[PDB]
C-alpha cells in the first residue's frame, strides 16, 4: 500500500 | 483516463474542484486508486473515487503523481525495460 | 445555491455531470437535501462520484409545496412558495 | 425542463 505523493506540476 | 503505452502507463484525471490536500493516490498491488473528498459546513460534500488496473510489469516504487495548475492530475510509471 | 426571496425560496445547482436518474431531492420537514451519485464499472475501470448538499427551509414554506425541475443545460432547481397574504 | 420527483421518505 504505497501512498503516492502528489507533487506540483 | 488510463493510457497503457509500450514502456509506461499514465492516468490523467480532471480534478479542478479539489485542492491538493483533498486528493489521495494509492497503489495497492496492480491497482491504482485515486480519491478526492471536499466537505464544508449550509452543507456541501463532493467526492470521487477511481480505480484502474495496471500491468504486472510496473514497479510500484517508480510510480509518481503530479497536479497541474489547471486541475489535471497525472499518475504515471515506467514498465520494466530493455 | 440557496436564495430566499420575498414570496419564495429557490435552490439552483449545477448538476451537468449527472443524469436525472442519478439525482435525488429529498424533502424531510424543514430540510432539503440534494444527492447525486454516478457509478460505473468500466476493463479495469471503476468510477464513482457523488455530491451532497443540504439546506434548511424557511418556516413559512409548507414542505409539501416544494417542487423541482432540471433544465436541459443541467441546472437543477428546487423551489417553494412562502405563505402569501 | 424535466420535472424531478421529490423523495419524502
Amino acid at each position: 500500500e504505497r501512498t503516492i505523493p502528489i507533487t506540483r506540476e | 483516463g488510463m493510457r497503457l503505452e509500450k514502456d509506461r502507463f499514465s492516468v490523467n484525471l480532471d480534478v479542478k474542484h479539489f485542492s491538493p490536500e483533498e486528493l489521495k493516490v494509492k497503489v495497492l498491488g496492480d491497482v491504482i486508486e485515486v480519491h478526492g473528498k471536499h466537505e464544508e459546513r449550509g452543507f456541501i460534500s463532493r467526492c470521487f473515487h477511481r480505480k484502474y488496473r495496471i500491468p504486472a510489469d510496473v514497479d510500484p516504487l517508480t510510480i509518481t503523481s503530479s497536479l497541474s495548475s489547471d486541475g489535471v492530475l497525472t499518475v504515471n510509471g515506467p514498465r520494466k525495460q530493455v
